[PDB]
Order: structure tokens, then C-alpha cells, then sequence
RNA sequence: GAUUACCCCUUCUACCUUUUGCAUAAUGGUUUAACCAGAAAAAAUCUAACAAAGAGAACUUUAGCUAGAUACCCCGAAACCAG
RNA sequence: GCCUAACGAGCCUGGUGAUAGCUGGUUGUCCGAGAAAGAAUUUUAGUUCAACCUUAAAAAUACCCCAAAAACCCUAAAUUCCAAUGUAUUUUUAAGAGAUAGUCUAAAAAGGUACAGCUUUUUAGAAACGGAUACAACCUUGACUAGAGAGUAAAAUCUUAAUACUACCAUAGUAGGCCUAAAAGCAGCCAUCAAUUGAGAAAGCGUUAAAGCUCAACAAAUUCACCAACAUAAUCCCAAAAACUAAU
RNA sequence: UCGGAGUACAAAAAACCCUCCGAGUGAUUUUAAUCUAGACAAACCAGUCAAAAUAACCAUAACAUCACUUAUUGAUCCAAAAUUUUGAUCAACGGAACAAGUUACCCUAGGGAUAACAGCGCAAUCCUGUUCUAGAGUUCCUAUCGACAAUAGGGUUUACGACCUCGAUGUUGGAUCAGGACACCCAAAUGGUGCAACCGCUAUUAAAGGUUCGUUUGUUCAACGAUUAAAGUCCUACGUGAUCUGAG
């Protein structure tokens, strides 16, 4: 090995914790999506005509 | 047939908490058919010979010298027949207590 | 076949990998303007870069690790002396002699 | 019972000729591994399957780079029959930020920083 | 299924056979036969 | 798959069912047409109303109530009973 | 037995859409994940719980895991438990069913015949459109679509078939002492000395006891010489063939 | 049904019409309280420990003990008791409040998940060879035999296993016609003999062709009469019932 057993202790514990914070955060964000007027109203475009 | 009734389920005798674990008072540390592990510091002995924690803390197993109670005939006999240098050793379970016993707080300033 | 030779010579075992055969932009406009880049080469760029970035990262982490250890050794050795400087002068046994 | 397996440390004490043979330096251990998954995890026990998954070795014949620290060497030791391990080499040194786009990894296991100038 | 020990010599799993065949003893072969030397 | 070329060449052990496992020499079918078999809203989830209250009476409520939408097959015994 | 072509109890209608843990059947397309059994049970042809699993939802740690640690006579492969580290998983909450008639391979055992494509548990694995001619389970292989590109994997005739050992020469105490009808080198018991350059109170055959053939002994010479070999089935043998032009 | 040891070698768990011991309670007085943190165990039901705090008692006094101590046990409902309880070889021991035979007169639903025929696996039993010689053979192991054992094959018998078939793979012996093996009964060619000759007894090679007629048995075998150059051993779904027979 390059490092000994004790030389690698916690040698990256900062990155590991960070990663897990991102994993958590990604899941915490899950919520039903926003609903907008452009949808419910935009449906009416179905019957659009020439006159 | 000749052979009968050998059928009974295991008793799940084992060691429940292991060295270095955290424990809360009243946790069963081990359960055993005969004494295998003896209770040490802050570990209570049940009447079925199971060991439970009397204190919140950390479990530790240890080898230590065995000096039986003089009210026990058998054990004192076993001890009495040993060659003059020999000492019985056994395995013990302790709980090294964690929280401090209590704190002093400021109630009222008169 | 002939992957063994190709490896001894330091190329890719498969002619498809990373040679000038694959990497280069196989067509161009007659005028000489370059062609829009190729999807394959784009992806290969991105993941080669990803790889490189990672190499950098691990190298740096291992270095910073070793330095942290050396520092901790120094702090320990400094505390061993921080005990002696801060110590009281031994009196009792020496004064009679 | 077929079980997991101990691997006596004597296996991993290198003989002085081995340095000459595989091209490692007697004095200084290399910094990084390029690990490749050479075999398949099928027909192997679940624990090797897991080790391969957590080494990023999922896809075959794709290189992956790992620290040469003992934490990693342990897992690698478990699956060493499923993989090929070769030391990463840096002739041109580690890449700066200008060199990230031009980086490439040659099969002799060496990372070239400037790829295809003009 | 057969017991571990048996009378009949017990055909091996193929991979074990390959092991056996690779690990056979190889006697050292002198460069010149000692008889044809002086 | 092809091929200038129908074959000739090459590659593929019908389909359902049942099974640890079916090319199976296990089940079923000559073929065509027409008929021939998943049904319910207690709790839940989703959408919406109004909200300490909601329901067009009767009830339910320590965010609930009201409404809507989401769900559970077909053929077959030997028998038994009455006239 | 017979009671209108089927009587261990007629026929018809109604009860009736009797009831079947048992068999059969169950109709558009495409996509996402995805299951082999612990417990009870008139139960083992079935259910209902667990464990897995699916759909949503909340979280936080989840595997992997170095010391340290877990028994008293002997005792293996190894477990348990846990930081670091590599990863992204795991746990709860709310809804759900299916499944619970199992195969072979390797390993530890038991039963049997140290028999089974046998049976019963435990650990692991598999169920290719590639390979092992054919092939479920062995081996290679993280299963997308289109190419009249490329690199690799496992993989295709297995070795042996071996046993030659020959010349030359033989006379002396003496039928050594015993037991026995006879024991003369050679039913048996005991000594095992001694002439000749050289030949045992004799290693095999032989005789009723001999006589008689050979061995070891001289001399004569001298390639090498320890062991090793093992019949067969019922429709018709079963690719064809081939000891060298360079092959990690 | 319950427990202890092995199986199950070191955390737990772990099967068998597996190997072995036990339990369905005694004896005794120390008559062994109330309430509650936390746990063990676990599908559920049941089981287990247990600090602190109360109350009992020396006036800061809570583990009934022994017999391997582990097991000495039983849910609901319902009955008896009146204050607080007791009640099942419900032993098929998760327990139906109370029910036996027989069917070849049988029926239906299924099952090759499971037997009888046949196949297949295997080779205990069976059959072949070789290996080894103590011994039989007056002497002499191997002319002819050969104990104790050894190695390997064959796949007839009886089993063993339950893998194909139960929406049918119709079963004993005959008849007819036979296909095949060789482990040869006859015919041919030889080696050895305890082969003089005639007979024989063994062994080698050879499978083109042959291998009878009757009395009794359903019979295959078997016994008997008469013969033959001989009246072979077997395999073919114990060949052959969409060719026959039907005694069994
Ligand atoms: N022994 C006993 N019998 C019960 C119990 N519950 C119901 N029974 C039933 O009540 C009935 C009492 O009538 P018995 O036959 O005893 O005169 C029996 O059929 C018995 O089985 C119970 O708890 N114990
Ligand atoms: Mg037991
Ligand atoms: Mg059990
Ligand atoms: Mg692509
Ligand atoms: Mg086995
Ligand atoms: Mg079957
Ligand atoms: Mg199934
Ligand atoms: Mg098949
Ligand atoms: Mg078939
Ligand atoms: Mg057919
Ligand atoms: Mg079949
Ligand atoms: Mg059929
Ligand atoms: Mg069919
Ligand atoms: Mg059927
Ligand atoms: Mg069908
Ligand atoms: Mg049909
Ligand atoms: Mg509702
Ligand atoms: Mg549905
Ligand atoms: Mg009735
Ligand atoms: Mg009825
Ligand atoms: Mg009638
Ligand atoms: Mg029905
Ligand atoms: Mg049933
Ligand atoms: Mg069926
Ligand atoms: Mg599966
Ligand atoms: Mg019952
Ligand atoms: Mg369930
Ligand atoms: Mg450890
Ligand atoms: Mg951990
Ligand atoms: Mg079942
Ligand atoms: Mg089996
Ligand atoms: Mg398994
Ligand atoms: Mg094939
Ligand atoms: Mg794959
Ligand atoms: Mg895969
Ligand atoms: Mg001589
Ligand atoms: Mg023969
Ligand atoms: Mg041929
Ligand atoms: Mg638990
Ligand atoms: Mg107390
Ligand atoms: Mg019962
Ligand atoms: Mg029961
Ligand atoms: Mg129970
Ligand atoms: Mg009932
Ligand atoms: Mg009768
Ligand atoms: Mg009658
Ligand atoms: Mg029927
Ligand atoms: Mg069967
Ligand atoms: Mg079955
Ligand atoms: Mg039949
Ligand atoms: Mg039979
Ligand atoms: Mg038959
Ligand atoms: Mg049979
Ligand atoms: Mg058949
Ligand atoms: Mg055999
Ligand atoms: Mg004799
Ligand atoms: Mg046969
Ligand atoms: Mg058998
Ligand atoms: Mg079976
Ligand atoms: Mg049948
Ligand atoms: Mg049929
Ligand atoms: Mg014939
Ligand atoms: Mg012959
Ligand atoms: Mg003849
Ligand atoms: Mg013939
Ligand atoms: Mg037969
Ligand atoms: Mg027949
Ligand atoms: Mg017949
Ligand atoms: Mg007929
Ligand atoms: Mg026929």
C-alpha cells in the first residue's frame, strides 16, 4: 500500500459525509409538481378554428 | 420404534450484546444454560442465569480470577484441591457506566 | 485479431479505441469548413474528462491525508515537550543529597 | 460448507525478483490503481457480486481508478480473480485545469495529458 | 449425490480436473544428458 | 438469411396447458364464421369543494368532512330433497 | 334380479347458476420493477401468518467492515460483532397480492449397499440465442434497437500400451549325532565343524532309505537387466481424416 | 405434546419411520407480596428475565430449595364455585361439545404429485472373468479343483428408487414368424491332461447352418418315456393379442 492503515484513517471523511448529505437532499426534494394555467387553459386550443 | 421424542427447538442461548456495544439499564447481555460468562461490575444475574445490565453504558468482556463464595460447598472443594500456585480464571461481563450519576443545577437565587 | 501485438506497441487492443482511426473527424465540407462534431467523440471527451478529474481528486485526497497524519505526529511530539516545559521543578529527593 | 475464504498474509509478501518482473519499484509503492473487471460475477457468490458493484467495476473491460490505500486493497483482495490491476503512470504528471479536455488513458496504463496537438 | 469418501474413484468437477492437469509435476530436464557427457 | 434464380446452401426440437423438468411417445385442437369468461368501494391512494368544521335532516370530526375515480371470472360431478 | 335399451335403487320437473381445496378454460399493444418456502393447521392437492417482493410516502444511515471481544478436555473450513474506506443503500409509514407440491452442480453431514437421475438438513451456485457433437442444473457471459465494422471469452482427437537372460563346472571326513521299519544334504529335534585354489553337515527337485538332476564354490568370463502386463451382449462400425513450411 | 446429548466441531437457527437418554412429578419448609424502567424470545398465541419504588418482616430484612432442573403440561367457549377460584391421556397434546366397520355391487373428481406391467437409474442379491495360494489331488499348489481374501466387468433374477406414461404404454403361458448376442449344446480347427486306445475332463479360436417327439402341470421351470450330431445360455415392452389362443 501507499499509505499505512493509520495514515488513511478519516483521510477522506469530509467527502463521504458530503455525499450522503447530497443523497438525502435529493430525496427530500420529492414533491408533487407545480400546476399552471397554461395547461388547463391551453387544452381549449383543441377547438381553434379558421373563420 | 425404539427412539422417540428427540424433537425440541433451540433455546437461543447466546450472547446478545457484544464487546463495545452501548446498553441501557435492563438490557439482557447474555442468556445461558450453564455458567459460561459470569456477571461482573454493574451486571445483574437473573435466576435463570442470564446477565443483564444494571447501568447505562458500554459492555466489556474480561478474564478474571475466580474466588467462589464460602457458602458454596462444591466450589470451595474445587478450589481447595488445587496445586499451591494455581488460580481459577473465568470470563466476566461488565458495563462501564456512561452518564455521570447526576448534575448540580441552579434552582433559585435567593 | 492481433491484440497482443497491438498492446506491446502501446496502442489499444481494439483498433476502434482512441487511435487516430476513431478520433479524427471523418468528414468535412468541400469548402473546408469543419463539420459539426461527432456524438461518439463528444461522449468520449466527457467521460475521459470525468476520469481525469477523478484521478486528480484521489491524488489530492491521498496527499492531504498523508500531510494530516504528519501534522498529527508533530502535534503529539510537541505535546510531549509541552508537558515538560509546563512541569514543576522536582525538589524533595534531590535537596538532601 | 462453501464459505468465504481467508487469504494468509504470506501470499502478499513479495519476493525481490517480482519487482524486476512486473516493473514495480522496490523502494516506492505506486499511488493509484487502474482496475478492470476481466471476468463475470455470475456463478460467483453474492458477496463478490457486491464487492464488484461497490468498486464501480460493474461494466466489463472498462477501466476504473482507485486509491492504493489498505481500505481498498481489502476488497480488491477478495475479488482479485475477477479483475486486472495495473499501476497508473503519469509521464507528463498530473493534469492541470487546462489539460482536462485533452487527457487520455493508454493501455500500458499510462495517462497522457496532451492528446493530439494540431 | 455421493458421499465424500467412496469406493469407485468419483469423477471430479471439470474445473478441478483442469487444476489437477495444470499442477502436475514437471521433472527438471538437464541441458545435456549426463550419460552423453564425458 | 438470402440469392440473377422456385428449389438446391445455411440456421432453427410446432403452439397451448401442466410441470423440478415437455420436441416429447404428457394435455387440447380437421378447418372457417358467429357466439363464448373479473362483478362489489370498509380502510386506503389520487383529484376537487368547503374547512375547525363538512354534508340538500338523521351522521362524522384533536384537519376534518363531502364528492368523484380506482376491485374481486367461465364450464363441469357423483349426490341430496320435494312433488 | 326385475320395475319402458345405463336400477347398490326409475324417470321427469322444481329446489338449481346445488357444491367441488379437484381438472380444464380466461380475449388489444407497448414499457417499469419481480418472486422456491420459517410457523401452525382432520394439515402437508389447501389456507392464514412471517421472511422476501410490488406501488406510493417519510426519514437516516445502510451494506463492506482492522484491531479489541464471544467456555468450560480435544477440535477444521469458518461465523458473530464492529471503526475506517469504498460505494448508494437501508429503515420506518400506508397499501397490496402471489408464493408456501424444487431440480441438478460443488461443499459439510446423516440414512441406504462408503447403490442410485435415491432420501433428509446446512453453505454456495445455476437455469445462453456462445461452449461441453446432441444437453436444464457444468463452463463463458452486467441479456436494448439498427450496421454488408472491430477486439476478446469459454471452447474442438486423452495418454500410455513395457517383462530375452544362455555359458561353465561338481571330488573329502560322512550313512555327522539322535527318535523311528527306514530318515544316507534334503519326516522331524540339536550342533553346523572340517580336506582341497575351491564346493552349505545343503537352497530347490527326486528316493521306501539311496542313487540321481540342479543351485550357490572355484576357475572362465564379462552390453544391459528392481517393479511393472487383466475377456465380454444383444437392429448396424460409427464424422472424415492426419506423426512437421515456423502457434502465447 | 414437552425436555437433555449427538446430528448441528466456534453467534443463533436447522431436517429425517435419524442415534441415545428422559417428562405427564415427587419431597421439603425458606409459604415464596404489590407495582413498574428496560430487555430476551417470537408468524400469531403463548413463553422468559428484571433495576428503581411501595408494603411485609432483622426494625436501611423479596432468587423457595433438592432430585442431570431443563421437562413435569392444555387456548377459547361452557360449566360448576361465590369473591375468588377450580375443571380435560380435549395424549390426534393450537384442542370439532357428541359419530365405527365394510364394498370384488360400487360411483364421481383427479393423480403418473403415487403403486401393479414395461422402460430407465443402481448393482445389495445374481453372473462372469482374471489376482493370491493355504489346502484337496497317494507324492505334487494351479491335470482337475481351491478356503481366507483381491481386482474388474456384465445387466437374466429378486429387490431398491419413483424419472416417462393413470383424458389407458391391455398383463402369464402357448400358436405363428422369428431379429440379435456369444458367455458354443452340435458341426469345424487346435493347446493341456492324473491323454496308451475308446471314452472323457479342461482351455483356445470360430456364431454361415442347426438345436426332436410325447405322458402329467394353465403353467415357465421340474419329473418321466423315447430319441437325437445336438436337444445351448440369453436379449428383443419377461420379442410377437390393430395376427391367433384365454387354460391361468
Ligand atoms: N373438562 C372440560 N370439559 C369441557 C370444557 N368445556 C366444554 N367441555 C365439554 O362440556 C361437556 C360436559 O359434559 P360431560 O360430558 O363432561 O358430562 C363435555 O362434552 C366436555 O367436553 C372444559 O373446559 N373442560
Ligand atoms: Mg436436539
Ligand atoms: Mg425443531
Ligand atoms: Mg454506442
Ligand atoms: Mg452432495
Ligand atoms: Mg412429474
Ligand atoms: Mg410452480
Ligand atoms: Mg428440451
Ligand atoms: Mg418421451
Ligand atoms: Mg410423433
Ligand atoms: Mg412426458
Ligand atoms: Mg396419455
Ligand atoms: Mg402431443
Ligand atoms: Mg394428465
Ligand atoms: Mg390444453
Ligand atoms: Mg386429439
Ligand atoms: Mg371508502
Ligand atoms: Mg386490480
Ligand atoms: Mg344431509
Ligand atoms: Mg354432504
Ligand atoms: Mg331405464
Ligand atoms: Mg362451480
Ligand atoms: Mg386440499
Ligand atoms: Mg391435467
Ligand atoms: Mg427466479
Ligand atoms: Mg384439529
Ligand atoms: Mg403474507
Ligand atoms: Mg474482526
Ligand atoms: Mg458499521
Ligand atoms: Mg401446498
Ligand atoms: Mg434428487
Ligand atoms: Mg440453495
Ligand atoms: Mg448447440
Ligand atoms: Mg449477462
Ligand atoms: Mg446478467
Ligand atoms: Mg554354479
Ligand atoms: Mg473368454
Ligand atoms: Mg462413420
Ligand atoms: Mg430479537
Ligand atoms: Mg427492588
Ligand atoms: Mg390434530
Ligand atoms: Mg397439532
Ligand atoms: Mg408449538
Ligand atoms: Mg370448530
Ligand atoms: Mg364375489
Ligand atoms: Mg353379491
Ligand atoms: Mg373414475
Ligand atoms: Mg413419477
Ligand atoms: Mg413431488
Ligand atoms: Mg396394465
Ligand atoms: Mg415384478
Ligand atoms: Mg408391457
Ligand atoms: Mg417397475
Ligand atoms: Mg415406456
Ligand atoms: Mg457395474
Ligand atoms: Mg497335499
Ligand atoms: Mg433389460
Ligand atoms: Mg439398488
Ligand atoms: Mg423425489
Ligand atoms: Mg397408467
Ligand atoms: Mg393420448
Ligand atoms: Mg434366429
Ligand atoms: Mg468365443
Ligand atoms: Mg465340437
Ligand atoms: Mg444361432
Ligand atoms: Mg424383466
Ligand atoms: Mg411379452
Ligand atoms: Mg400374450
Ligand atoms: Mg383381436
Ligand atoms: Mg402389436
Amino acid at each position: 500500500p501507499f499509505l499505512t492503515a493509520e495514515q488513511e484513517r478519516g483521510h477522506a471523511a469530509v467527502r463521504r459525509a458530503a455525499a450522503f448529505q447530497a443523497l438525502k437532499a435529493a430525496q427530500a426534494a420529492r414533491f408533487p409538481a407545480h400546476r399552471r394555467l397554461e395547461e388547463q387553459l391551453g387544452h381549449l386550443l383543441v377547438t381553434r378554428k379558421w373563420s | 420404534s425404539k427412539n422417540l421424542g428427540g424433537k425440541s427447538p433451540g433455546k437461543r442461548f447466546g450472547i446478545k450484546k457484544m464487546e463495545g456495544h452501548y446498553v441501557h439499564a435492563g438490557n439482557i447481555l447474555a442468556t445461558q444454560r450453564h455458567f459460561r460468562w459470569h456477571p461482573g461490575a454493574h451486571v445483574g444475574l437473573g435466576k435463570n442465569k442470564c446477565l443483564y445490565a444494571l447501568e447505562e453504558g458500554v459492555v466489556r468482556y474480561t478474564k478474571e480470577v475466580y474466588v467462589p463464595n464460602p457458602s458454596n460447598s462444591e466450589a470451595v472443594d474445587l478450589v481447595t484441591r488445587l496445586p499451591q500456585g494455581a488460580v481459577l480464571y473465568k470470563t466476566f461481563v461488565h458495563v462501564v457506566p456512561a452518564k455521570p450519576e447526576g448534575t448540580f443545577k441552579l434552582v433559585a437565587m435567593l | 485479431a492481433g491484440s497482443q501485438w497491438r498492446l506491446q506497441q502501446g496502442f489499444a487492443a481494439n483498433p476502434s479505441g482512441y487511435g487516430p482511426l476513431t478520433e479524427l473527424p471523418d468528414w468535412s465540407y468541400a469548402d473546408g469548413r469543419p463539420a459539426p462534431p461527432m456524438k461518439g467523440q463528444l461522449r468520449r471527451k466527457a467521460q475521459r474528462e470525468k476520469f481525469a478529474r477523478r484521478v486528480v481528486l484521489l491524488s489530492q485526497e491521498m496527499d492531504a491525508g498523508l500531510q494530516a497524519w504528519q501534522l498529527r505526529q508533530q502535534e503529539k511530539l510537541q505535546e510531549e515537550e509541552g508537558k515538560q516545559k509546563n512541569a514543576l521543578k522536582s525538589k524533595g529527593a534531590l535537596l538532601q543529597n | 460448507k462453501f464459505t468465504r475464504s481467508r487469504i494468509p498474509d504470506k501470499v502478499f509478501q513479495p519476493s525481490p525478483e517480482d519487482h524486476e518482473k512486473y516493473g514495480g519499484d522496490p523502494q516506492y509503492p505506486h499511488k493509484l490503481h487502474i482496475v478492470t473487471r476481466i471476468k463475470s460475477t455470475k456463478r460467483r457468490p453474492y458477496w463478490e457480486k457486491d464487492i464488484i458493484k461497490m468498486l464501480g467495476l460493474e461494466k466489463a473491460h472498462t477501466p476504473q481508478v482507485h486509491k492504493n490505500i489498505p481500505s481498498v486493497n481489502a476488497k480488491l483482495k477478495v475479488v482479485k480473480h475477477l479483475i486486472r490491476i495495473k499501476p497508473l503512470k503519469l509521464p507528463q504528471g498530473l493534469p492541470t485545469e487546462e489539460d482536462m479536455a485533452n487527457t487520455c488513458l493508454k493501455s500500458n496504463g499510462e495517462l497522457v495529458v496532451r492528446w493530439l496537438l494540431n | 449425490g455421493s458421499k465424500a469418501v467412496t469406493r469407485h474413484r468419483r469423477v471430479m468437477h471439470f474445473e478441478r480436473q483442469k487444476l489437477m492437469a495444470v499442477t502436475e509435476y514437471i521433472p527438471p530436464k538437464p541441458t545435456i544428458n549426463p550419460r552423453c557427457l564425458p
